[PDB]
């Protein structure tokens, strides 16, 4: 009764996502007997249809899996830069980065890993066949769904900046010269075909089949770099999670190529040296301490983080409590330290 | 970017964060596949010391390279309490993902907020560069005044993130919460 905000409650299974339809797809999979991984993959495919803003088959991501028995693992299905990618590929003739090249041109794309990631996880930790978890998404793409406020808003705001500039994109998301409106029905026939072939032929359809051909051609005709060799060489990678201990609670998150796990653990290590509970939420002291701690973490991020398969990341040092203590001792609860006075830490004494 | 969480009847948990990077990515569909293409390459450092779309900077470690995976900030996360999965969370937000998830953890452990309370609470963020303490609407004027007196450069900006989380009770019951910042989302179970 003292609560202003109440959580949703369930006794058996639960799914939380940015889209009602996708969430319901996941819940149905659970009700059908699928495990968390089965449902997670089903939700991922559904979002690739109902949440084109971010749900995808043409992007990448990370998955954290923790079995009922405690086994915790990370699935890295982050995109890989094309084999033809080069260090200065986004610089203009004067040597200055061109954000257009890295955000709106065909050169902005990395080789997609989502399909590979979902199959790696489904095959090893799931229980249902790919066709069964893809089916819900397939139907949504084939038969369509009603455009809601979220999608209508994003199409009008963010979509207007890029979707109408590409023939194939405009043919799907635009209508009568305007972004699809709330209430309209969005049918994605081509995506449905792609989903159908993945369901029937497996992930190879995306990385070596017709889809791979379509991606390669899209790139070749528009100055892009992703080739069939790139797609055939893509691999999702299972990696050990980065974790820490905060006041007796263990925190698990993504390891490099993500910087998330390392800095969340690093910052928590710093905060552990302060009585956060005493200060309380929304207090100037709590915010002061956390803002300061965050500065050091982001400074370290700019120097030490990258793809572990190419560079050695000093993750042990960065998540070392003695190092965190050395940072905590620098924090003045009454005076912020300008970022100009903060540089990546010296990790030598902690590695 | 988007994040979703799942916990089944057996207690297995999954947290997934995936993305095209910016909204709709490049906005380019791959031929007749109907698949939108990501613009994840902007997550690499294009040139040492020059910020990307999220204001993040880098050098050699995160430089563009063939077959290399660009550095991400994505943080699907699980917190364990008394040896058992307790909080499953994550969120979109580029550079802000780290601090948004961090706040979910701090709110849960230090402030003892239930998953919905932790989700609906306002967020703040400092990423070193730019040197500003970014805040959402929702903090007391008295508190922001004190922060400014401490030397923080407070900047009121757009709402940050979309947490989709699940907390597991001691008896195994499930509690969940979708973010008020995102409309048409949903946390449901059975
Ligand atoms: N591309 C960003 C996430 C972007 C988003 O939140 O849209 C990263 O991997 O850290
Ligand atoms: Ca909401």
């Amino acid at each position: 009764e003292e609560d202003v905000f109440h959580p949703v409650r369930a006794k058996q299974g639960m799914v939380a996502s940015v889209d009602a339809t996708a969430t319901q797809v996941g819940v149905d999979i659970l009700k059908e007997g699928g495990n968390a991984v089965d449902a997670a993959v089903a939700v991922g495919y559904a979002l690739a249809v109902t949440h084109p803003q971010a749900g995808n088959l043409g992007g990448g991501g990370f998955m954290l899996i923790r079995s009922k028995n405690g086994n915790t693992t990370a699935i890295d299905f982050r995109e890989m830069a094309p084999a033809k990618a080069t260090r200065d590929m986004f610089l203009d003739d004067q040597g200055n980065p061109d954000s257009k090249k890295s955000l709106t041109s065909h050169l902005a794309s990395g080789t997609p890993g989502t399909v590979a990631g979902f199959s790696l996880a489904l095959d090893k930790y799931g229980t249902m066949p790919l066709n069964k978890v893809v089916q819900p998404a397939f139907k949504l793409a084939r038969d369509g769904f009603i455009v809601n406020d979220a999608l209508a808003d994003d199409l009008k705001t963010y979509g207007s900046e890029v979707l109408p500039n590409h023939e194939n994109s405009k043919a799907i998301f635009w209508k009568e010269g305007e972004p699809l409106k709330k209430g309209d029905t969005l049918v994605q026939a081509n995506l449905a075909k792609s989903l159908e072939m993945i369901a029937e032929n497996g992930p190879d359809e995306f990385y070596k089949g017709t889809i791979a051909e379509q991606i390669a051609q899209e790139m070749q005709k528009n100055g892009g770099l992703i080739t069939k060799e790139d797609l055939a060489a893509y691999k999702a990678v299972e990696r050990t999670p980065i974790s820490g201990d905060y006041r007796g609670y263990q925190v698990y998150s993504m390891p490099p190529p993500s910087s998330g796990g390392i800095h969340i653990v690093q910052i928590l290590n710093i905060l552990e040296n302060f009585d956060m509970k005493k200060y309380g939420f929304g207090s100037a002291d709590a915010m002061q301490i956390m803002a300061e701690a965050e500065k050091y973490a982001y400074a370290d991020r700019s120097e030490y983080l990258g793809d572990p398969d190419f560079v050695k990341v000093p993750w042990q040092a960065l998540t070392n409590k003695a190092y965190a203590k050395s940072i905590a001792d620098q924090i003045d609860i009454n005076k912020a330290k300008p970022s100009s006075e903060i540089r990546p830490g010296k990790l030598a004494p902690y590695e | 970017t988007t994040h979703y969480s799942v916990v089944d009847k057996d207690g297995n948990a999954v947290a997934v964060t995936y993305t095209l990077n910016t909204t709709f990515g490049t906005g380019i569909v791959a031929g007749e596949s109907g698949i939108l293409l990501n613009n994840q390459m902007d997550d690499f450092s294009a040139k040492p010391g020059v910020p990307n779309v999220y204001g993040l900077v880098g050098g050699d470690a995160n430089a563009v390279g063939p077959n290399k995976r660009p550095l991400s900030s994505m943080s699907p996360t699980i917190v364990v309490k008394d040896g058992k999965t307790w909080l499953v969370t994550g969120s979109p937000g580029g550079s802000r993902i780290i601090t948004t998830v961090l706040q979910m953890v701090v709110n849960s452990i230090d402030y003892g907020l239930n998953v919905a309370e932790a989700t609906n609470a306002p967020r703040f963020h400092h990423q070193w560069l730019p040197d500003e303490l970014r805040v959402e609407k929702g903090f007391s004027p008295d508190t922001l005044k004190l922060l400014e007196a401490k030397g923080q450069k407070v900047a009121l900006k757009e709402a940050m993130g979309s947490t989709q989380s699940i907390m597991v009770g001691p008896d195994g019951e499930l509690y969940g919460a979708s973010d008020p910042r995102s409309v048409d989302d949903l946390t449901a179970g059975y």
